[PDB]
């Protein structure tokens, strides 16, 4: 940030990123997240469904939301956050992580290529009004019932 | 040369205790500093056998053969001790077991 | 001998380098430094003869083989594993029993 | 590397293990004599060995010329060698 | 580009073919039968000819 | 962080007051209350910060004594190796 | 009870690695130790169910009325050797040490290079003296010094402090390893002096470095320099552990080269000439420019942070280090 | 050079006088000239010197270099 | 030489149309006109101007998004 | 490490004063160009000497031959490096790594 | 040695017996073309 003394604080209208989704039902949804957050995150702190998100984002030390992602990175555990990206956003998000392209392409449900696994998103400014669409994920284990 | 403006930093543990030694004053770091302090250690290989002409080749395989020199030198001197009733590259037993400086007591 | 290239600046310069020398022997040790310590000494040992020979393998041979590997059971896989390890356990233990 | 070598040329695609062409191939020198009409329709070259075997080094050739003249001194050694 | 320095280059080449080919053979052929020697024959009978004058 | 406890029971703190006299009067409208303690460190006046200030003796007590120990005991040890009661002095003595 | 006994140090190092360390890298750093050092063990192990399956007794002294064939004995010294090889860092296995001081805490780094595999010394040479083997020393003598050459060669690349200690803790160790590889001979004294030697410089030169980064929060030469000029005795105290590590003939580690040296230059004479050249002058250099960069030059990046000098805790406790080489080297020459 | 000020804190030795280094000089150089004389008067116990101008070292004297007995 | 990507030199798409493509060659060509880089986007136009040329690069390339 | 750092004026860790010489070859092509000088007045002057000078009567004090000559000849008269072990340890001199060699 | 240029695996095999052109991946995802569509249109 950049702040004076005596200077009043800002907004967080000015500050929301605005996610817009269609549901599994073919409806729309708009979501508030801010910068600095995972998809993941936002997503689930607004209740959005489609996304079972069996691990829960993964570890907690060498993570993938980190700039400069880390050799010894585990990467994502049960590739169940996934989301389709619309093509500008997409494709500025870039080439696939290869253990996020091996979670990916070893899910149960078929994938498309925009998708992308929504705990390995950071949340920019750029990603503005981008578009997704959530369609259902796929359970896993017994406890996702629990 | 730009700045860098993603890198691999400093980390610590969850609940880490800080450090606060001398008054607990520390100062923002250098990113090009930091980035020579991480480098070496996340530095990979791209392809099979880049490794062999990396540098020099020559250099490189004369790196790679040395313990090979070293157990033909040693055997060559080994020959040379034979015929001159030298020490050998051997296990000497000559203290039948019995320690530097042991204690050999009884009980009773 | 009315020309001299001895009093010429060159010539000069060339004695007190002290016949250039140092600057030669300095150059070789250059290339002494860098390509054995740095290439040779850090990067081939370190990386290849003790990183990659000793952990790196393994690792790579994990994950290849683990290229080939259905990570969800199927049910045909499963009935194809069941009928190849009894036939062909039963091939093995004949070859043995035979010309072995 | 060597091993690099051979994963580019492992993936070359052939004919019952030769480069050949696939299909007719046709070509005119454009500053041929008057008299020479146009090719006849006679299949003249199986392969394209003119064009495949190039190393594009025209900018340095004097180089592999002396890496050949190089090859040539080694196989000469090693049969005199022999003759001494 | 002088025909007879290339020609001390093939001469040189020569010269590094044999010694490749000639000298580990040998090394390792004059390692393998050290003990076979008229060097250890001949301690062996000074060692015996000793023995036997002192006894 | 530090936890323990700055007013000791042991001795009172060298401290003098006549530095940094607070205002306590003439105040204005718009300036901040008047600091309360102002106290601050007082020094004996005596103390070189670049050397131990140390004036005892007990340490080279201390090691005199050891010292003289080491002596009375190698001279007995000395007469016992010998097979005597006390050192046998000669009365001469060269260069070793 | 003695491989039981060597075996419980595990638990509480892994302990103290995994809890106390502050760095994030520290984690996995931990799990290459166990991993590396329970490879060794589990040798160790497999040596040590031998020994004791052949021989059904549990002392040392019935083992001299017990003859083991080439085969047995050819196999338990190559597993020993290994597994205790792996603990005391052998050349091809030295990866877990060096993460493990990179990342570790200060005080267990100490405790690690000081008295750590130093463990390793000693039982190997218990199971060295016990048994009669009848092999040729060559290929461990040669695997010692490529240990040596190996880690003094790789002293110059390295910016950080802490990784250019263990290497210098990797090549003494090597050192040290490579006069057990005689047997019950002379060439003992050595080794023993040594390691001790080496306890007292290497928790010397790891608490100088823990010094250093309490101090200006890095350990990296592109960070810090002119150790000197501010806060002088660090300086000073990095200097002096320079010279007693280069050797100065005041001191034990003298004593303990000119030990080893000499028996090494009877037992081969260009192997020994090898050896001293690669450590005592190249890694030697490598040490040096590394650590004299430091000392010298201008703190002239953040005044407003620029730490005070050392407190007397450390003051003593570096001191003590010098008191301890200067006077061990008047011990009595009954032993050694 | 031009002096400049040096911080108070820092215990470093540019431009340092002491003003009582007369009594300093005194009570450093005599303690240490005992010092040495004790160390001199200890070596001078295990320290040779040859023969004297017009003296000659008798073969069979017990002062003589000797051989050993096997 | 080394391999070469064309559109990266012209800085356009390659759903770009041909008029496109003759405005990025003049707007790079008016800055380099007076080496190496100028050689690069003169043989990228010369490979792309023509439909059948930039047809048959097209089709050797099979590109990558991203 | 190939850099001296420092935050006032960092160095490069080796200084070369004679850059005009590109590199090492062409610098000891232009050293040998330029001593070939030194070599002919070398030449000159040892000519110079040559033609006007005799060699001298130089060698060791004739009157001393039983000293520093002798002794080294009674060294291989005596081969006292080889005689028995006063012990009689079935060893020699010659079972070392450091032996004498009488006959060199 | 890994090559993580290579992300091919037994997951990502599409080959297809209704098509003798195997397809470029195994993502049925492809469109009409533009002149296919206007075609079918325009009958
Ligand atoms: C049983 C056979 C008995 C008869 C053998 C006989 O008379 O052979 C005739 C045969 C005559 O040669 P030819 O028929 O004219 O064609 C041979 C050409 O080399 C052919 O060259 P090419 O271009 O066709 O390439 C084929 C070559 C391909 O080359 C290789 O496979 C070599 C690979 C080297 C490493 C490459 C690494 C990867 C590099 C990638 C990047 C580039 O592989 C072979 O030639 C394999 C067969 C070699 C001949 C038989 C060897 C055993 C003889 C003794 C049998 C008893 O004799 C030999 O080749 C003699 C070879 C030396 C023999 C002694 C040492 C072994
Ligand atoms: C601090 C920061 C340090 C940072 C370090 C970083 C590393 C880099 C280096 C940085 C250096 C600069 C920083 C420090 C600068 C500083 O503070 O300077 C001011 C500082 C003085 O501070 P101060 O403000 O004046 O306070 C002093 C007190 O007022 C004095 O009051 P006092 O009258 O009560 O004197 C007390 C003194 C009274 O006692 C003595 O003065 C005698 C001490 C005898 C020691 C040996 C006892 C026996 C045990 C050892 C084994 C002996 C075996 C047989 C040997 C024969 O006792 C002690 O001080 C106890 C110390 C010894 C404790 C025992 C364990 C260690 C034994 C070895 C000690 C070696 C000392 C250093 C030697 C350096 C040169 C080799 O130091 C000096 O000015 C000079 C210090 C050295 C003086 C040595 C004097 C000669 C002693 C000879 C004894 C043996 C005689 C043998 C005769 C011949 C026999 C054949
Ligand atoms: C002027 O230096 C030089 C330096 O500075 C010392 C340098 O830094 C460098 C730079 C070097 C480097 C960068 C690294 C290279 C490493 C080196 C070790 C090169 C060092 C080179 C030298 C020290 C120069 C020496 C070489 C020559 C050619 C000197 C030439 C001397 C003469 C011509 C003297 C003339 C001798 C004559 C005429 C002998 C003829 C004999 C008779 C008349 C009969 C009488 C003699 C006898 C009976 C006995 C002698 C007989 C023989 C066969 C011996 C003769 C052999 C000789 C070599 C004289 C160079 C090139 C150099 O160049
Ligand atoms: C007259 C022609 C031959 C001259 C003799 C030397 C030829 C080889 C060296 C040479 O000049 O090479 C360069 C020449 C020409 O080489 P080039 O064409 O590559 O050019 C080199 C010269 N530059 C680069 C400067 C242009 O090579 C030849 O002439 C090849 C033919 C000779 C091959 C080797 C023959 C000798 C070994 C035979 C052994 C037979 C068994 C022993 C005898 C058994 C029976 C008794
Ligand atoms: C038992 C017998 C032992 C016999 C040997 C004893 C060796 C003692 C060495 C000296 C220890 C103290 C050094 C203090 C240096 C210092 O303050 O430097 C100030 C300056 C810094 O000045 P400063 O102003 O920053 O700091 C002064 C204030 N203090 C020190 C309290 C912080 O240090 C340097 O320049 C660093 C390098 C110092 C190098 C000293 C020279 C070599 C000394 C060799 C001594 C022996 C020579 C004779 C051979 C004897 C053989 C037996
Ligand atoms: C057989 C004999 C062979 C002789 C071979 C030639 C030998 C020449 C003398 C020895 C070598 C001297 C090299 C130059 C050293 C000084 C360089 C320098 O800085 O110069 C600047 C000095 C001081 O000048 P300056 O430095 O103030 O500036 C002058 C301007 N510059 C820099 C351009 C030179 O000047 C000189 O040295 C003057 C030139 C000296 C010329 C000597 C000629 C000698 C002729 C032969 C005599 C032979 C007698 C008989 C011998 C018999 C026994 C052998
Ligand atoms: C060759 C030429 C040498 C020329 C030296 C000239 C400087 C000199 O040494 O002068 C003598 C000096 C004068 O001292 P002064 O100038 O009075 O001191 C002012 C500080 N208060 O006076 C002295 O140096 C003597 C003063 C006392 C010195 C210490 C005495 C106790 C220790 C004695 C050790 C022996
Ligand atoms: C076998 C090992 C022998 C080592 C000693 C002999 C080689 C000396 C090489 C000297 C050298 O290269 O020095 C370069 C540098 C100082 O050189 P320079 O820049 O001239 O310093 C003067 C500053 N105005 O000094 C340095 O860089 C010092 C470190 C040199 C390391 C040499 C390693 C072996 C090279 C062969
Ligand atoms: S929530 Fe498990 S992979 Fe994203």
């Amino acid at each position: 940030h950049h702040h004076h003394a005596g200077d009043q604080a800002d907004r967080v209208a000015d500050k929301i990123i605005w996610i817009n989704i269609q549901n599994r039902i073919g409806q729309f949804e708009r979501i508030s997240a801010f910068e600095g957050e995972s998809l993941l995150e936002a997503l689930q702190r607004n209740k959005v469904a489609g996304i079972v998100a069996t691990c829960e984002g993964g570890e907690d030390i060498n993570t993938m939301l980190e700039k400069p992602i880390d050799p010894v990175t585990y990467g994502p555990f049960c590739s169940s956050c996934q989301v389709v990206v619309s093509n500008p956003w997409r494709n500025k998000m870039g080439n696939l992580h290869y253990l996020e392209e091996r979670n990916l392409v070893r899910s149960s449900y078929p994938t498309t290529e925009n998708s992308r696994l929504a705990c390995c998103i950071l949340v920019e400014k750029w990603m503005n009004e981008m578009i997704i669409s959530i369609p259902q994920n796929p359970n896993s284990v017994y406890e996702d019932n629990m | 040369a730009a700045p860098p403006a993603a890198f691999f930093l400093y980390f610590f543990v969850p609940d880490n205790f800080p450090s606060a030694q001398s008054g607990f004053r520390t100062a923002s770091r250098n990113p090009f500093q930091v980035q020579f302090v991480f480098a070496y250690d996340n530095w990979e290989y791209k392809y099979c056998g880049q490794w062999w002409s990396m540098g020099s080749l020559a250099v490189n395989v004369l790196f790679f053969v040395v313990p090979l020199f070293l157990w033909l030198i040693l055997q060559t001197q080994s020959d040379q001790s034979s015929n001159r009733d030298d020490n050998s590259l051997t296990f000497y037993f000559s203290n039948a077991g019995f320690f530097f400086f042991q204690i050999y007591t009884n009980t009773g | 001998m009315l020309k001299n290239k001895l009093i010429k600046f060159k010539f000069f310069r060339f004695v007190q380098s002290g016949f250039y020398v140092d600057f030669i022997f300095k150059k070789f040790s250059e290339m002494f430094i860098r390509n054995i310590f740095i290439y040779s000494s850090i990067f081939f040992g370190e990386k290849f003869m003790i990183e990659y020979l000793t952990k790196k393998t393994i690792d790579s041979f994990i994950f290849n083989n683990n290229r080939f590997n259905f990570i969800n059971l199927v049910e045909s896989k499963y009935f194809l594993q069941i009928l190849t390890l009894i036939l062909y356990l039963f091939f093995i233990t004949i070859f043995i029993l035979f010309y072995i | 590397g060597v091993l690099s070598e051979y994963n580019q040329r492992l993936s070359k695609k052939l004919h019952k293990g030769h480069l050949v062409e696939d299909k007719p191939t046709f070509f005119v020198t454009s500053s041929r004599p008057g008299n020479f009409g146009d090719h006849i329709d006679f299949k003249v070259n199986i392969d394209n060995w003119f064009d495949e075997n190039r190393v594009h080094n025209e900018h340095e050739t004097d180089i592999r010329r002396t890496q050949i003249y190089t090859l040539n001194a080694i196989y000469y050694g090693g049969l005199l060698s022999f003759a001494r | 580009y002088y025909p007879f320095l290339w020609q001390f280059f093939i001469l040189g080449t020569s010269f590094v073919w044999f010694h490749v080919c000639y000298d580990p053979w040998l090394a390792i052929y004059q390692a393998n039968n050290a003990h076979r020697s008229l060097e250890t024959a001949l301690t062996k009978e000074k060692a015996h000819k000793k023995k036997l004058a002192e006894q | 962080r530090q936890n323990f406890a700055k007013n000791i029971t042991t001795t009172d703190i060298p401290k003098d007051s006549h530095h940094f006299a607070a205002k306590r009067s003439g105040f204005t409208q718009t300036e901040q209350a008047p600091f309360a303690y102002n106290d601050v460190y007082q020094y004996p006046k005596d103390y070189k910060p670049w050397n131990y200030n140390y004036k005892g003796n007990g340490v080279l007590l201390a090691l005199f004594l050891g010292s003289a120990f080491s002596l009375v005991a190698y001279e007995r040890s000395y007469a016992s190796k010998t097979g005597r009661y006390q050192r046998k002095v000669q009365q001469n003595y060269y260069q070793i | 009870l003695f491989f039981m006994c060597y075996e419980l140090l595990l638990i509480p190092s892994f302990l103290i690695v995994y809890f106390v360390s502050p760095s994030r890298r520290a984690i996995q750093a931990s799990l290459y130790f166990v991993i590396w050092t329970q490879l060794g063990s589990l040798l160790v192990l497999i040596a040590i169910s031998y020994i004791i399956s052949i021989t059904n007794t549990y002392e040392f002294n019935d083992l001299k009325y017990f003859n083991f064939t080439n085969s047995e004995s050819t196999i338990i010294i190559f597993l020993i050797f290994l597994g205790f090889g792996f603990k005391a860092p052998i050349w091809p296995f030295h990866y877990w040490l060096t993460k493990t001081h990179v990342e570790a805490p200060s005080g267990f780094s100490i405790y690690l290079s000081g008295f750590l595999v130093k463990t390793a010394l000693y039982g190997f040479y218990k199971f060295n003296t016990s048994i009669f083997i009848d092999i040729d020393s060559s290929i461990f003598i040669a695997i010692c010094i490529m240990g040596v050459v190996d880690s003094s060669l790789k002293m110059w690349g390295q910016t950080d402090l802490k990784k250019l200690v263990a290497y210098g803790t990797i090549q003494e160790m090597n050192i040290i390893y490579l006069a057990f590889c005689w047997g019950d001979s002379c060439a003992i004294l050595g080794g023993i002096l040594f390691s001790a030697t080496h306890a007292f410089l290497s928790a010397l030169m790891f608490f100088l470095v823990d010094c250093i980064y309490r101090r200006y929060h890095t350990r990296s030469l592109v960070e810090v320099n002119g150790i000197l000029h501010i806060t002088p005795n660090l300086g000073l105290s990095i200097l002096f552990m320079l010279v007693f590590f280069s050797g100065i003939p005041g001191t034990i580690k003298f004593i303990s080269e000119f030990y080893i040296f000499s028996g090494l230059l009877e037992a081969s004479p260009f192997i020994c000439f090898i050896l001293m050249l690669v450590a005592n002058v190249l890694g030697l250099i490598g040490f040096s420019k590394s650590w004299f960069n430091a000392t010298f030059g201008m703190p002239k990046k953040n005044t407003k942070y620029l730490p005070m000098d050392l407190s007397f805790k450390e003051s003593y406790i570096i001191l003590y280090c010098f008191f301890f080489l200067f006077i061990f080297s008047y011990f009595s020459s009954i032993f050694f | 050079f031009q002096k400049y000020p040096i911080p108070r804190y820092l215990h470093v030795g540019q431009w340092i006088v002491n003003k009582n280094w007369k009594w300093n000089t005194f009570h450093m150089f005599f303690p240490t000239a005992i010092l040495c004389f004790m160390v001199w008067r200890n070596s001078m116990i295990s320290t040779a010197k040859p023969p004297n101008y017009g003296e000659y070292v008798d073969p069979q004297s017990p002062v003589a270099p000797k051989a050993i007995k096997y | 030489t080394q391999k070469l990507d064309y559109y990266a030199v012209l800085g356009v798409d390659r759903l770009a149309t041909a008029e496109q493509i003759k405005d990025s060659y003049r707007k790079l060509a008016m800055k380099y006109h007076p080496a190496r880089k100028f050689q690069e986007i003169a043989e990228a136009y010369a490979v792309l101007s023509v439909e059948e040329q930039r047809r048959a690069y097209d089709f050797l390339n099979q590109p990558s998004p991203y | 490490n190939m850099w001296m750092y420092d935050q006032v004026y960092p160095e490069y860790v080796i200084s070369y004063n004679e850059i005009h010489l590109v590199d090492q070859w062409k610098g000891l092509k232009e050293s040998f160009s330029q001593s070939a000088y030194w070599w002919a007045m070398m030449a000159m002057v040892f000519g110079f000497y040559f033609i006007n000078t005799t060699p001298r009567q130089l060698g060791i004090d004739t009157n001393d031959l039983k000293g520093f000559l002798g002794e080294y000849y009674g060294q291989y008269k005596k081969r006292s490096g080889i005689r028995s072990n006063f012990l009689g340890l079935d060893v020699t001199g010659e079972n070392s790594i450091i032996q004498p060699n009488y006959d060199r | 040695f890994q090559d993580n240029q290579d992300r091919s695996r037994v997951e990502t095999n599409s080959a297809t017996w209704a098509h003798n052109l195997p397809k470029e991946n195994k993502f049925n995802t492809e469109t009409l073309e533009k002149q296919e569509v206007e075609s079918r249109i325009l009958k």
